[PDB]
């Protein structure tokens, strides 16, 4: 009962501003430095800033200095991590974790952190589409379904098949940019009697454009 | 045969915050109720343990009072009474003037 | 900045295995180094934070060591749980300079792909747009290849190649080729190919299906 | 807004038996290492609390030192390193003599 | 985890003296005071005499005036009652509990109890019979079986049906004297469609005899 | 010892419903009453220990009152837990006196007995003696009548009646008449009676069965 709270998605346009957020939760708050982890796809963890929310210090790193102002509530018991002036090279996910010493600096528990795309795209909703298998065959020991959601923007989407009660050897692929837009997929494997005898329904959430239609899928 | 206690176990039960502190019932505390209270001492969340800097003080953020139910030894007649006493809810490290 | 140096990437071992990662300082940490778990979902946890200290609620089996500027986190019993990338941070001086991560991957015997090919949707065909979509299921290892045959000629242009990460159930790859084309182009073309060359088999799996139903 | 704590609920934290205490570490109390360490303070299980009967003291009938991992902040090089103090396993109410 | 431990079967002869055991585990057992209470079958609760382990303090009640001797023990956190010289009047159930004051007397926890049993009569071996339904005769919806075990001595029996799985709708009747000895029945019902398909075993087991041997009822 | 005096004993009502037992003391125990919870089992609980306070993992149904040398627990809202004798106790001083352990049973629908006639096992036959049971289990209330019936004469010694203490899952009383006869008897005789009389009909519910096999 010690984690910390970080809005999982984040999305601004170009040149824009952040003012991240880092829950702190089940400690005393004031005890404990903060530090902020920057991410690239893919690439190794840099450090930004830790800040102490008992007396107020501060430390940045070089390189993101004014990339990045830290800043602590009270009141409210959260971290605060303002990026100044963004581009596509903060497109990254950033992270909040605390630790204590004043030598030692081993931050003990991470929060889950936060994806921030940066991208002046317009946010559109998905379309989802029952992947249905080929007409007339082939079987039979198992059958497998799958669904397909082309040209949403951004993330996150929630994939979930008959609302998470089948969650017995699914595949979820990540998604990738095509044109400008993300495309994801997604397959289940069941034995030739389940389907189509029970109807498996394909569940998508895409929560930034509100529109989330689930697709029954039939042959 | 021994064990060793690992450092962040040592620090997170040593950090400020409100812990279980046994307060003596004197007359000067709470005063005449009773000759003797049953029992003599009882037990409230208090802010105590130490912050990692030496110039920050283990300090109560907030504080709510509450009523325990207490023997009153009375020898008129002794009674199961009421009394209360001062608890914290949570502390933080300042700075020291 | 005290650069942190893991010279490794990928690394590969069977269960139940003694699994060693490195890491070199550039100089003396005086015995500053934490070692942290980052699971394949982004959670990131720390695991031994000096030479050799657990963290609350972590298994015997990681054991810390090194002395002076080298420094090597040890799994004594491998196990499906233990897929992540380590990292390694020293705490002599600020900043806290990290390394590059080692992607722990877990080997088990080669099994061949189940592949299983899927014509556009026809919710999808009357919107104006077509993708046939390709899946290759389970694998191992992460080596695959895919070639998408129209009419027996090869397309490279609207293929999209999307990988999941190492299994922690029965750590098996899975990928989904999805070829998006255009209906105009899509209806002049018949009959449709999914290759797949693996290590499993010197000929490649194909599943290929007619654009009116065979 | 309020609780009634109950009298059952009182005494048996308020019983002679062994709990945790903060115990401020001093140059007296355990020597000098370094200058200072980190924490300033530490946990062990003590026997606190009060007995029934006024005339009976609060005493430890077996104990055991415990080991814990302490930051000592050294300037030559700061190291964590080990430190010991004695804990308490069982307490008995006990006349006083 | 605060309890008190009885042994609940007792057994001695006419003449003879018991030393009953209170063993006090999950407290600090001497800020208590440990006390004693004996009730007889389907009568009221007798308060023999309390004991401080604290600082050995003892009071006993008058009637029992040199019947109960009350000890107890630092080590092994134990209390102990010495019923000097039994007759046929002392067997009754007795119990072991703790008060917390002088002045409330109020014994929060009790001993599960310990029945003691006072005879010296042979203590012999039962004989389970297996309770048969009837030679072709009623068959409606559900059918009972029932099982029994005459001639057994002393107190307690263990009975359960097919290892204790079988606890749903089982009547086990109470123990009764006859010719100086316990006759005790039990009956399970079960659906006309479960017997003789599934086989029902009746398990007993006497302990004061250590010889127990469960039976198969068959038609 | 200060006479601790309960004036009722037996005790029935319905689920749901405000049931109150009082205590009477013979002198002033100034509040210094403890109302104690003896399951049928022998296991006994603190329920209330004051005039009105609460021991821990007690539900807020259970209600203390009374001030002087009249006192009363007052169960709020009845239910199939709350099957158990209550009695209370004074603490004004030693002795610790008790008072007489009310029954409290619940109330229901009254319910005919299921009867059924167990003639002597072939296990116990061969063994030289036998032994008629005659089960019925499942009834409202508690006031019944054996009568046993060797061809059509009644015996009454060797009838042995146990009765079931109130059931915790459909609130049904049961009881056994075992008939202890001797074999070297039991051959001279042909049918055997076990009659039933309840408060569900006037008419004795009977089963029989005659000794060569109906």
């Amino acid at each position: 009962q010690v984690q910390l709270q970080q809005p999982g998605t984040e999305l601004v346009k170009p040149g824009a501003s952040v003012k991240l957020s880092c829950k702190a939760s089940g400690y005393t708050f004031t005890g404990f430095w903060i530090h902020w982890v920057k991410q690239r796809p893919g690439q190794g963890l840099e450090w930004i800033g830790h800040i102490n929310p008992g007396n107020g210090g501060t430390n940045y790193n070089e390189k993101f200095k004014r990339m990045a102002t830290l800043t602590v509530d009270k009141s409210s018991s959260t971290a605060y991590m303002q990026l100044s002036s963004l581009t596509s090279e903060d497109s990254a996910v950033y992270y909040c974790a605390r630790s204590y010493s004043n030598y030692v600096r081993a931050m003990d528990y991470w929060g889950q952190g936060t994806s921030v795309t940066v991208s002046s795209a317009k946010t559109t909703a998905p379309s989802v589409y029952p992947l249905v298998p080929v007409c007339g065959g082939t079987t039979g020991s198992s059958v497998t379904l799958g669904c397909l959601v082309k040209g949403y923007f951004p993330e996150p989407v929630t994939l979930t098949w008959n609302s998470g009660s089948l969650s017995s050897g699914v595949h979820t692929f990540p998604a990738l940019l095509q044109s400008g837009l993300y495309t994801l997929s997604s397959s289940v494997t069941v034995t030739s009697n389940t389907w189509p005898s029970q109807t498996i329904t394909c569940n998508v959430a895409h929560p930034a454009s509100s529109t989330k239609v689930d697709k029954k899928i039939e042959p | 045969q021994r064990k060793v206690v690992s450092w962040i176990d040592v620090y997170t039960r040593a950090t400020c915050q409100p812990r279980e502190v046994v307060v003596p019932l004197t007359v000067e505390l709470m005063g005449t109720v009773a000759k003797q209270l049953v029992p003599s001492c009882v037990t409230v969340q208090r802010c105590g343990g130490c912050c990692p800097d030496d110039g920050l003080e283990c300090v109560p953020t907030g504080q709510h009072q509450v009523r325990m139910q207490i023997l009153m030894i009375r020898y008129p007649s002794s009674q199961l009474g009421e009394m209360s006493l001062e608890e914290h809810s949570q502390c933080e490290c300042r700075p020291k003037k | 900045e005290i650069q942190m140096t893991q010279t490794t990437s990928s690394l590969s071992a069977s269960l139940g295995d003694r699994v060693t990662i490195s890491c070199r300082a550039s100089q003396d940490i005086s015995n500053f180094l934490n070692w942290y778990q980052q699971k394949p979902d982004g959670t990131v946890k720390l695991l031994i934070y000096y030479t050799s200290t657990l963290h609350s609620g972590v298994p015997s089996r990681f054991s810390g060591s090194g002395s002076g500027t080298d420094y090597s986190l040890t799994i004594s019993n491998l196990e499906q749980e233990d897929i992540a990338t380590y990292f390694c941070q020293q705490g002599k001086t600020l900043p806290p300079t990290f390394g590059g991560g080692t992607k722990l991957e877990i080997k088990r015997a080669d099994a061949a792909p189940t592949v299983s090919i899927f014509p556009p949707s026809s919710e999808q065909l009357t919107s104006g747009g077509a993708s046939v979509v390709c899946f290759l299921n389970n694998f191992y290892p992460k080596e695959i290849n895919v070639k998408w045959k129209i009419d027996g000629s090869e397309r490279q242009n609207g293929v999209l190649d999307s990988w999941t990460e190492q299994d922690s159930k029965d750590s098996t790859y899975s990928m989904s080729s999805t070829l998006t084309l255009t209906k105009d182009e899509y209806e002049r073309h018949n009959s449709y190919t999914c290759e797949a060359t693996h290590k499993t088999s010197t000929s490649p799996i194909v599943k290929s299906f007619n654009r009116n139903e065979c």
